[PDB]
């Protein structure tokens, strides 16, 4: 079966501009496990992004957390860019600090 | 409270070159404590929680040997199942398996389970009696005949009711300072205007352990689900979890709405 990823982009801690924090991209509900996830600052790809060890939910659909240290600011835009067999183009989801 | 130990295995065939990717992770309740990844350097089962570190060299040898033999069994089985479903050698496929055991508050075995999947769908599962198999289709039925002939369920039952339960109790005493501690959700509500007369109230549950939680809105003491949005519980990335639920409310009428939080770390939540 194929299943499209769900995506949540969010900081680990309450975001405060100027304070160091971690940007997370949680992709879940997807099948197969191969997927490409990039964290983006002002459209460019962040370089040392890390992710958890692949695991899955009760319905056998996978999840991964991608994360990197970051500092929220007033003008930088952060996002998560996800590509998967079920997507005709990459999905970009912009980080909103209220969610 | 009750506790569980679970191992999750995933093998993905790589038709263009090499062998399958194999990744194994083990959990005690919602705490990952070991991993193996065939693409990593160690080619060893690796510690992922401070309290497993103390385990001696044979622990790590035996666990490495075990999860390596499983990756090779999965390699063979990707071939076999490819044959069963009559699929070509060109495409990539996946076997996943989850197994484990739960214990109650006194540490006695409560239940065991071992089920697997082929390309994200149920393939063959051990029933709760830990004596028989549920085959989802005719390829798993072939597997189920071989395993009834070889009495494979017996071995699983002996592991799930013995070894699985013995080591989970060991782990629970050893990592007790985090494993037997609940981190009740730290909660607050935010208000976001959506216009000059509507607003979203968002109820935040943060930094909690275990992951299981229920977040719900009431309006004047009765549960509301209209105009609400509930996100999937997500990892904070530090071992704890996060969740929020939001409702759109007429501005000025926010005191009618209460968010109700239910979590193990809470004595009689509401």
């Amino acid at each position: 079966i194929q299943r499209t990823p769900k995506i949540q982009v969010y900081s680990r801690h309450p975001a405060e501009n100027g304070k160091s924090n971690f940007l997370n991209c949680y992709v879940s509900g997807f099948h197969p496990s191969d997927i490409e996830v990039d964290l983006l600052k002002n459209g460019e790809r962040i370089e040392k992004v890390e992710h958890s060890d692949l695991s899955f939910s009760k319905d056998w659909s996978f999840y991964l957390l991608y994360y990197t240290e970051f500092t929220p600011t007033e003008k930088d835009e952060y996002a998560c860019r996800v590509n998967h067999v079920t997507l005709s183009q990459p999905k970009i989801v912009k980080w909103d600090r209220d969610m | 409270g009750s506790h569980s130990m679970r191992y999750f295995y995933t093998s993905v065939s790589r038709p263009g070159r090499g062998e399958p990717r194999f990744i194994a992770v083990g959990y005690v309740d919602d705490t990952q404590f070991v991993r193996f990844d065939s693409d990593a350097a160690s080619q060893r089962m690796e510690p992922r929680a401070p309290w497993i570190e103390q385990e001696g060299p044979e622990y790590w040898d035996r666990n490495t040997r075990n999860v390596k033999a499983q990756s090779q069994t999965d390699r063979v089985d990707l071939g076999t199942l490819r044959g069963y479903y009559n699929q070509s050698e060109a495409g990539s496929h996946t076997i996943q398996m989850m197994y484990g055991c739960d214990v109650g508050s006194d540490g006695r075995f409560l239940r065991g389970y071992r089920q697997d999947a082929y390309d994200g769908k149920d393939y063959i599962a051990l029933k709760e009696d830990l004596r028989s198999w549920t085959a989802a289709d005719m390829a798993a039925q072939t597997t189920k005949h071989k395993w009834e002939a070889a009495h494979v369920a017996e071995q699983w039952r002996a592991y799930l009711e013995g070894t699985c339960v013995e080591w989970l109790r060991r782990y629970l005493e050893n990592g007790k300072e985090t494993l037997q501690r609940t981190d009740a959700p730290k909660t607050h509500m935010t208000h976001h205007a959506v216009s000059d007369h509507e607003a979203t109230l968002r109820c935040w549950a943060l930094s909690f352990y275990p992951a299981e939680i229920t977040l719900t809105w009431q309006r004047d003491g009765e549960d509301q689900t209209q105009d609400t949005e509930l996100v999937e519980t997500r990892p904070a990335g530090d071992g704890t979890f996060q969740k929020w639920v939001a409702v759109v409310v007429p501005s000025g009428q926010e005191q009618r709405y209460t968010c109700h939080v239910q979590h193990e770390g809470l004595p009689k939540p509401l």
